[PDB]
């Protein structure tokens, strides 16, 4: 995995790579690392996969109710608490390495969430076995009082240096746009720069090719009436 | 892999099969595991591919250099033992080899058993490798020494079909071999894939196969 | 224990488990039966650690009998397989797992039929119309697989079961002091006292 | 980490390094170490973050419910809580923690609470892989009743040299300065500090 | 087999149209502690070749006796030594490559990570690494250590493949080095601000820069981070 | 502790035509996530019309090639310079390979060229030395994803005639250079896709009577 | 040891034009020891298919578990599930044992009968969705069906063409593969018709 | 290997030793001889490690026959057995140990007594009048303390060594596919075909 | 241990404590680390006694050999051959040895020859496990070309707190001052340093 934050004027924007593995082999070649906890607070994960989608499902679900119940839109440090606590407890045992973004009443938010527990604030943060990569770009050309087109700029940058440095992501760029008094905007495949070649032959079989020893019918529909 | 070899009225029939493993993955369909020594001995092969080849191109170097001194033939006795000693000096040093001396002297035809550890085994009928167990059974139950050499052969191409079967690091294809005093005879390469459903049909076995 | 063989042919389904018990480099019997009836048409032989294949036995015995009193009818094969299978997978992820492979033969009453499941400690269930846990198959499932056909009288069941012991006694490192013989039926089950 | 906290007449002072490690990667340059459990009584953390981020945000809820029903506690209560915590949880945490406050009764008070769970009130204390560099140097400049210019320029020296050493330890220094006027914020960044 | 002491952290270099740039920063650590503060870690072999250590220093100081003796060696019985029979880099780094492969085949390798860059006779662009398990390649970039992970991402962004390189200038591609060095004093905890630049160009020769400093440094958003989360003051 | 083994991922592949054959192999150099080189050659023009590639441990994989290289030479100076068979090559690094059978050359090794009636021959080796000449041999880290397919698609395993229905095979006709280019330039670009080790580049060398040619294609980069 | 190849086998599906494919080997082993040759890890719960690979005893709990499940929602929603609340179901049952995990690695496969959209997904062990276009693999051979897949397959293929290309993925990639083979099966899936072929294969 | 008996009568030394050679899982022969003849009146029966004990065997033979011809003389059982007992003791301390035990039966033509040493792996020697290595002294030993005197004959040893082989095939786990019996005398050494 | 060599004007001088532990118990608390392998070229040892003895003992041997055939070694020439025993057999000894001498041509040098056997020459060296407490105080109160009574101060203060923090330092201060006007032994007795 590679993520990134970075934090700009009016708001904030996440990225993310989309590959999936199996120890070197490729599970998906389009993954979705950009969850969404609540409608405007949007969190992207790195390692145990499962973990990443479990906790920010659970926690999302708590705030909804939570925002139902206290008739208030959601807020950040609501869910990086909620998250921090809950992952605290297992003690490193559920492998969630988070980046959570998102705007509310308060202003526009930025932190990062380790496994263990602890959390980080920041002004751009990277995530992931590219982290490295794509922090270089971030040290490289960040700055203060950037625009919105300025840092989705240097966030999709920031995930390409991972894309193409780090074996570990891959294929293409997503991004998530929260911008103050703003729908956020969830750009899925914003960069599609890793689309296959054309294959040199079809490998269209002759129907008959293959062998077979008995057919039947299968019945998937329920008892039948008369 | 599963190799068989044995004794008979006619001599004495090798076979074996073709797989080769690397853990789960079948690296190899087709491999040789056997070995032309000379025109009267052959070398069976189970273990580490590498030791096996090694050690029986070796042992053939040696064989050749007996006859050259001699001017006659290598007894299989004297074949196996040779091969037997170059492993004890490698005691403990991690080899890996099991392997049957087939072959026809002045004593008539002989087969021996040899492994990485040094033993040194003479009878009527071998069978090494993962799939040995599933190979004894067929031979035990139908084996005699009054046998011709076309059920010969065959009981020995059906007892690695056995194994092939069962046994998941054991098939590809079966090699088969005659030794005669005229010196061996090579008795073909058998896919097991087209032999199993042949052997099904016209033998009515494996009926708890559907094809 | 070590080695319990099964056979569905025709009209019954046999089974043949070792006499043999060992504690320590001492063989303290060699008579025992390794079997426990749990229906009248169902007979369980068992494999494993020692005390945990008596004591699963007879704890499965006495749910089998209970739901026939309860009932006053005898559950099909199929179901006390089932049954087995759920008991050994729920032991498996328990603090302490019972250590024991099974083989269940019974006849079907309602379809006239034999019926030989193989269930290993794990509880993986298999219907089979011959069957072995432990190193039992490496010697035996060759001859089966050659020599079995479902047409198979009960006679030449045994003489199929014969020639694979032979080989087990051939081929076996350890003496397991022969096998008793059991044969489920239409009729029941019986024991074949001289094999 | 290098964290450290020292008394002076009108009452005491938090510093701290910046920087927070993953082995030999700095996962943040930027940290802030320094961190508030009550209006003016802060602590500075080293060990694991995750427990120390843990137990501060615990005993935040400690004094903010202490003080609804009892009123404004002492720096003493406030490292009673942290070692109570510390102290039955010790074999699960690995925290380092320094405690700091000032009343206008018992004015600046430091408190330093190690791996064990025990506490030691102190003039100064000194905390952090970073602090082993610094002891000779502290122990010598150190003075009591110092005026706030000398006790800045006392722990911007003293960090300095270990920041200078310690890899661990790096990026800004932040200090915190607590006194009967308010609450002040300090930051000091490397061009100023690594020429001293 | 044993384990490093006194280490040296990342050397990065990168191809440039007319030759190459070689960087490393000035520090030896003793694990966590920033024990010495002036070790150099570029070492010259005459006026076409730098190697730049990092690893072990004590096998740094080691492979430098043996660069220095090499020289010396080469010059026995050899008019020419100044000349056409001068050392070159291909040669420096295969020798290099045939100790550090033959020292691992042995179970006692020097711990090192090697970078051999240079300009040979011709005027070609020699850039190539090597490793305490005698491992060898070349790339238009190379680092050790850290800058594999950081600077390498930074100087592909300048040359991502071989035919970038003419179009790369000199100007360009130390601005990209130093650029790199002060991304690994941000991110390496194990780095220093003082380092080591050489430059060989196949015109202008050896150009050899001690007592560098990264400078520009960003540090001032500092002041606005308050707390962990939740705290406001 | 020290260990003196390595993996530098890349995977490779030989193919043998009826008059020629072909030894392609990525330009992939890797440690653990990182990528050393884009384009670092693996498959290597070793004299006598005889190619060569060692996968796995580079270093141990560059010592073979330079080792054999050397073996060639002094095959020529000791017998009046002869060439080198390609069954005699395989035969000598066999002896190479178990010259360190208690400290192997970590590396699949694969060899291509013609046999000494002009038809194409390949030869593969696993790091002890057993070899074994093939008509197809996929090697490295995507070995297990490429074979089934050259299974498939060069000896027509489990392909049968239609309307037969299993009882009649798909006959084995032989491939020309231009199908087996397509097949390993289609098998390298499934392996990209779905391993991280693989890609950047791929470099084939084709094998005939006229000599040894080389055709470079571009891999995906990420 | 390893759970997940104790008893072997694969799985793999595929999309096609307005149909889905799902096919698996039928062995069951002990390690080496082939057990039996009619093992089918396909299941099926009114429209939507299940196989599930690794150790064969999840295998067999969790079929009686999604059948009890798939079962009370059809009670009280009146209505079969589609695959994508199904997939959403077999993800949130293997994850409340994140710590004592069932060793299986499943797959979904079924075209939704309201929108009439094919669907294929997998999981790992613990959960994790894999929602692919193109085609899901699962098993002890998964490295060599990627490579199958990868190479073979096209985008909107008609069923009996389909239905070659997912076979022959399968049947190379077994015979590469030990612990894989002993029989195959391949489904079929359209919007109101199934069809269910055995492969002829070695059994070796 | 697995068993190797001996009992020293009146006359005679008699050994048994067992026929079982074991590779896995599976019994690849049943009818090895587990002994050499050092010299026309001295035998050796070995059992240990796989391919240690033959190779010892037959590097003592070796050495014994190269001494025989040379000397034109065949040494006393006693002088074999210290022979024999050094090469143990030598081996011992070495980088790779045999792992051997033997027993040695001989019938001195000088003193016209039999004579059986037993020596282990270690080089611990011992003159008996019956012994055993590994675990079939436990079986056998008590029935050997009982029925046991000096001046049996050479039926009576061989009836009583009947008696142990049976208690061995009762109670031990291991099947080692019966014996075979060498009896050593005045006249020299002989096989007996039929036991 | 706590040891030091340090240059100045005049020359050189070397300083240590005089503790020896086995663990926790003191075997010897007057001990001389400061040993001699030429008449103005001396070392400081730290680690394994026993290997820095039989080093120090095989330096003195080639020092005397190289003076018998070439006349006075350089300081250079000492670090170099304690380098070539610790660098070719680091596998083998847990050596950190501080070596330091006087020319009248290169006047007072420092040579630090710590664990893997590297060389480094210096103005002033510390090491020993009580050199970790001081490196910030030596940093910033060392200057070049001290005075003689300046540089025995800096010794004096430095040592004082390295016993001070740690115990595996103590006992008394001993010096060796290498100059051209000879070799002066120096000794300070806790009663002196404790107090300072
Ligand atoms: C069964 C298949 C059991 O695995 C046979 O014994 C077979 C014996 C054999 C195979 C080829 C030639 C001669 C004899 N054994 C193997 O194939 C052997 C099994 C194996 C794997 N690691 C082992 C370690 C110790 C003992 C046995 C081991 N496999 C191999 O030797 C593997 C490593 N060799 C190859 O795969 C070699 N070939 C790969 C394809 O390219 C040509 C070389
Ligand atoms: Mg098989
Ligand atoms: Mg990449
Ligand atoms: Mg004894
Ligand atoms: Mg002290």
């Amino acid at each position: 995995t590679t993520i990134v934050g970075v934090k700009f004027n009016n708001g904030v924007v996440i990225a993310a790579d989309t590959r999936s593995t199996q120890g070197p082999i490729v599970a998906d070649k389009n993954c979705a690392k950009l969850h969404r906890i609540s409608p405007k607070i949007w969190c992207a994960g790195a390692g145990t996969a499962a973990d990443t989608e479990a906790v920010t499902q659970l926690i999302g679900s708590n705030i909804e109710l939570h925002s139902l119940y206290t008739s208030r839109e959601p807020r950040v440090v609501s869910a990086l608490q909620m998250l921090k606590q809950h992952l605290f407890k297992y003690q490193g045992h559920i492998g969630a390495y988070l980046i959570v973004a998102g705007v509310d009443p308060t202003g526009s938010h930025l932190f990062s969430i380790h496994a263990h527990g602890s959390t980080d604030v920041g002004y751009y943060l990277s995530l992931g076995s590219g982290s490295l990569a794509a922090m270089a770009v971030l040290e490289s050309h960040w700055k203060q009082d950037l625009t919105k087109e300025e840092a989705i700029k240097l966030a999709s940058d920031a995930i390409q240096a991972g894309i193409w440095n780090d074996l570990g992501s891959g294929s293409n760029v997503d991004v998530c746009v929260m911008e103050i008094g703003k729908d956020a905007e969830y750009l899925r495949n914003y960069l599609t720069p890793n689309v296959r070649e054309e294959k040199q032959k079809s490998y269209k079989f002759p129907r008959g090719t293959t062998a077979v020893l008995k057919e039947s019918i299968v019945n998937i529909c329920d008892i039948q009436e008369e | 892999t599963t190799t068989l070899a044995f004794k008979f009225q006619h001599g004495v029939i090798a076979a074996v099969d073709s797989r080769a493993s690397a853990g789960s993955y079948i690296s190899a369909l087709r491999m040789n595991k056997v070995i032309e020594i000379n025109p009267y001995l052959l070398g069976t092969m189970s273990g580490c591919a590498a030791d096996c080849q090694y050690w029986e191109r070796l042992l053939a170097k040696e064989c050749r250099l007996y006859y050259l001194r001699n001017g006659e033939r290598i007894s299989v006795s004297a074949a196996s033992k040779l091969l037997s000693n170059m492993m004890c000096q490698y005691r403990g040093m991690g080899l890996s080899m099991g392997s049957m001396i087939c072959g026809w002297d002045k004593k008539g035809p002989g087969l021996y058993y040899v492994d990485e550890h040094g033993t040194r085994l003479s009878g009527n009928m071998f069978s090494t490798g993962s799939g040995n167990t599933y190979a004894y059974g067929v031979l035990d139950s139908n084996y005699k020494w009054d046998l011709s050499v076309e059920d010969a052969l065959y009981l020995g191409k059906r007892s690695i079909l056995a194994a092939a079967h069962r046994d998941a690091y054991s098939g590809g294809s079966v090699n088969l071999y005659h030794v005669t005093e005229d010196g061996w005879i090579y008795h073909g390469n058998h896919d097991v894939g087209e032999l199993f459903w042949k052997v099904k049909e016209e033998e009515g076995s494996f009926n708890n196969v559907i094809g | 224990m070590d080695i319990i063989l099964g056979i569905r042919v025709q009209d019954s389904v046999i089974l043949a488990s070792s006499k043999a018990v060992t504690r320590g480099i001492s063989v303290l019997k060699d008579s025992d039966d390794k079997t426990r009836q749990l229906s009248p048409h169902t007979l369980m032989s068992f494999a494993g650690e020692a005390g945990d294949t008596v004591q699963f036995a007879e704890y499965i015995q006495a749910n089998i009998q209970l739901y026939s009193i309860r009932e006053d009818y005898e559950l099909s094969p199929q179901a006390v397989s089932s049954f087995v299978r759920q008991e050994l997978a729920k032991s498996i992820r328990s603090r302490r797992p019972y250590q024991v492979n099974v083989l269940i033969g019974g006849y079907d009453k309602k379809k006239n039929k034999p019926e030989l499941y193989q269930i290993d400690y794990l509880g993986t269930k298999v219907e089979l119309p011959y069957g072995a846990h432990g190193y039992s198959g490496f010697y035996t499932f060759s001859l089966l697989d050659h020599h079995y056909r479902p047409d198979m009288t009960t006679e030449e069941g045994l003489d199929l079961l014969k020639l694979c012991v032979q080989e087990l006694e051939k081929r076996m490192p350890m003496d397991f002091k022969g096998v008793i013989v059991k044969i489920v039926d239409k009729d029941g089950i019986r024991q074949v006292d001289d094999f | 980490t290098s964290i450290m906290a020292v008394t002076f007449k009108d009452g005491v002072i938090l510093g701290a390094d910046s920087r927070t490690t993953t082995g030999a990667y700095i996962a943040n340059r930027v940290t802030d170490k320094l961190t508030r459990v009550h209006d003016k009584i802060w602590c500075c953390r080293s060990g694991s973050a995750a427990d120390t981020q843990a137990i501060a945000d615990i005993v935040q809820y400690h004094l903010e419910l202490y003080t609804s029903q009892y009123g404004t506690p002492s720096t003493e209560t406030a490292a009673s809580v942290f070692k109570e915590l510390c102290y039955e949880n010790k074999d699960n945490l690995t925290a380092g923690i320094i405690v700091a406050g000032y009343d206008d009764k018992n004015k600046g008070e430091v408190y330093t609470i190690p791996l064990g769970g025990s506490v030691h009130k102190l003039p100064y204390a000194i905390a952090g892989s970073g602090s082993t560099f610094i002891y000779g140097y502290c122990d010598k400049n150190f003075r009591e009743n110092m005026s706030k210019e000398e006790t800045v320029d006392f722990i911007k020296h003293s960090l300095s040299q270990a920041i200078k050493w310690d890899g661990s330890s790096g990026g800004v220094i932040r200090m915190v300065v607590l006194t009967a006027a308010g609450v002040e914020r300090l930051i000091f960044y490397p061009d100023e500090y690594e020429q001293l | 087999t044993q384990q490093p002491i006194v280490t040296g952290t990342s050397v990065i270099s990168m191809k440039y149209d007319n030759g190459v740039i070689i960087a490393a920063d000035n520090l030896g650590s003793y694990g966590s502690l920033l024990r010495f503060n002036g070790v150099e870690r570029l070492i010259p072999v005459g006026d076409n070749t730098v190697v730049g250590i990092s690893g072990d220093i004590s096998d740094m100081q080691h492979i430098e006796r043996l660069l220095k003796d090499l020289v010396t060696e080469n010059a026995y019985d050899n008019p020419l030594a100044d000349a056409e029979e001068a050392l070159e880099p291909s040669y420096i780094f295969e020798y290099l490559a045939t100790v550090m492969y033959q020292r691992r085949s042995k179970m006692n390798p020097l711990w090192n990570a090697i970078i051999v860059a240079g300009v040979q006779s011709n005027g070609d662009q020699f850039l190539r690494y090597v490793n305490l398990l005698g491992v060898t390649y070349s790339s238009p970039t190379l680092a050790t250590g850290f800058g594999a992970h950081m600077a390498n991402p930074l100087l592909r962004k300048v040359v991502d493949r071989e035919s970038d390189i003419p179009k790369t200038t000199v100007q360009v591609a130390e601005e990209a080095i130093v650029n790199a060095m002060r991304v690994l004093y941000y991110r390496d905890a194990r780095s220093s601000r003082n380092f080591s630049l050489a430059i060989i160009d196949k015109n202008t020769g050896l150009t050899f820069k001690k007592n560098l400093q990264v400078e520009n440094m960003k540090w001032d958003f500092a002041k606005d981070i308050k707390g962990y989360g939740t705290q406001k003051i | 502790q020290f260990n003196p083994y390595g993996d530098n991922g890349g995977t490779i592949l030989g193919i043998a035509g009826e008059d020629f054959a072909v030894l392609a192999g990525d330009t992939r150099n890797i440690t653990d996530y990182s990528i050393n080189s884009r384009y670092e050659p693996k498959v290597f023009d070793c004299g006598d019309n005889i190619v060569m590639s060692a996968n796995g441990f580079a270093a141990d994989g560059d010592a073979l090639v330079k080792r054999f290289k050397n073996s060639v030479k002094w095959y020529h100076f000791d017998h009046n310079d002869k060439k080198l068979s390609i069954n005699s090559a395989a035969r000598n690094i066999q002896h190479l390979l178990y010259s360190r059978r208690f400290f192997p050359y970590y590396v699949y090794n694969i060899i291509a060229g013609l046999d000494e009636d002009g038809k194409g021959a390949v030869y593969s080796f696993d790091p002890v030395g057993s070899y074994q000449r093939e008509q197809c041999r996929a090697g490295g880290a995507a070995a297990s994803l490429i074979m089934p397919f050259l299974d498939n698609q060069v000896n027509f395993k489990n392909q049968y005639e239609p309307g037969t229905n299993g009882k009649v095979k798909k006959p084995l006709k032989y491939l020309s250079v231009e199908e087996v280019i397509k097949l390993v330039r289609d098998s390298f670009t499934s392996a990209t896709e779905r391993h991280i080790q693989v890609g950047d580049g791929l470099e084939i060398l084709i094998v005939t009577k006229d000599g040894v040619r080389k055709e470079f294609y571009e891999l995906k980069r990420d | 040891s390893d759970p997940s190849s104790i008893n072997g086998g694969i799985v793999v599906a595929m999309t096609g034009k307005d149909c889905v494919a799902i096919a698996c080997d039928l062995r069951l082993g002990s390690q080496s020891l082939g057990v039996s040759n009619k093992f089918e890890k396909i299941f099926h719960y009114g429209h939507v298919f299940l196989g599930i690979t690794g150790l064969a005893t999840d295998v067999t709990t969790l079929n009686e578990m999604f059948r009890y499940k798939t079962n009370l929602y059809k009670l009280k929603e009146e209505r079969a599930i589609e695959p994508e609340t199904f997939t959403q179901l077999v993800s949130s049952s293997l994850y409340e044992r994140r710590f004592g995990p069932y060793f299986v690695g499943p797959v979904v496969a079924g075209i939704n009968s309201k929108s009439g959209k094919p669907f294929i997904a997998g999981f790992d062990l613990i959960g994790c969705i894999d929602e692919a276009k193109d085609f899901i693999v699962s098993g002890t051979a998964s490295d060599q069906l990627f490579g199958m897949c990868e190479s073979l397959y096209e985008p909107n293929l008609e069923p009996e063409d389909l239905f070659e290309t997912i076979s022959q993925a399968l049947l190379n990639a077994a015979d590469r593969d030990a612990l894989s083979g002993w029989g195959a099966v391949v489904y079929i899936i359209k919007k109101d018709e199934v069809v269910k072929r055995y492969l002829k294969m070695r059994q070796d």
